[PDB]
RNA sequence: UCUUUCUCGAUUCCGUGGGUGGUGGUGCAUGGCCGUUGUUGGCUGGUUAAUUCCGAUGAACG
């Protein structure tokens, strides 16, 4: 499942449309502009793991859950060419440009 | 006698403070550039909208 | 034969 | 009569003319001249 | 600048070098360009005593 969500994550860097922090998020979140988020499985503190998935329900927007945040930092664009490797935990894809059906059809 | 620069000062997740659990803690500014996410400043006398100046006390 | 008062009128180098 | 009539005839064609021109052709001051004055030398 | 949190988000910011340095100062060679060692022609506006004031606005010969 990670594979078809690679490319869509990656047509999302190529049209600019995700936001990547919990605060670029959460902005995008109750905004009504958000079409899907993506939530590391790592979270060590856990006031702000369960809050994503409520404003996600309250949005009426799905989700999806990696076991990584440095793997999922580095997809998603946050390491330069890779010396320094920073990861995020939470990226909300607003919206796209094959598997984002098969993604969207995982979701139903 | 030396100036010093001022530091910002890293707040531990600033994002964790205007959400429940759902709804918004604080208040939303209703300019027409401002809204649905720009929350509001809530001074001990005051409130402050940190893009456009809006200014209610 | 008119329009020569309009021509008089815009007054610009 | 008649030349009353000519010059409202007249008097139309200038007013049309002055249309056709018009179509072919086509508190802040005070404060902002104020901080013009400012920063002329600030 | 000292408090109080609102926003912008990689447009980043901390430390150590006897390592260069660059909005640096300065001389030389260095390419272009001035000045330097005649003759005859040719008015919308306000303003003042006033063709007053400001305001728009070419040629040949040796
Ligand atoms: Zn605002």
């Amino acid at each position: 499942v990670n594979t078809a969500l690679q490319e869509v994550l990656k047509t999302a860097l190529i049209h600019d449309g995700l936001a990547r922090g919990i605060r670029e998020a959460a902005k995008a979140l109750d905004k009504r502009q958000a079409h899907l988020c993506v939530l590391a499985s790592n979270c060590d503190e856990p006031m702000y793991v369960k809050l994503v998935e409520a404003l996600c329900a309250e949005h009426q927007i799905n989700l999806i859950k990696v076991d990584d945040n440095k793997k999922l930092g580095e997809w998603v664009g946050l390491c330069k060419i890779p010396r320094k490797v920073v990861g995020c935990s939470c990226v909300v894809v607003k919206d796209y440009g094959q598997a984002k059906d098969v993604i969207e059809e995982y979701f139903k | 006698p030396k100036k010093n620069k001022h530091k910002r000062k890293k707040v531990k997740l600033a994002v964790l403070k205007y959400y429940k659990v759902i709804s918004r803690l604080r208040r939303e500014c209703p300019s027409d550039e401002c809204g649905a996410g720009v929350f509001m400043a809530s001074h001990f006398d005051r409130h402050y909208c940190g893009k456009c100046c809006l200014t209610y006390c | 034969t008119f329009s020569k008062v309009q021509r008089f009128w815009e007054s610009n180098s | 009569p008649a030349r009353r009539t000519l010059a409202d005839i007249i008097m139309e064609k200038l007013t049309e003319k002055q249309t056709e021109v018009e179509t072919v052709m086509s508190r802040v001051l005070e404060v902002y001249r104020g901080v013009r004055e400012v920063l002329s030398k600030y």
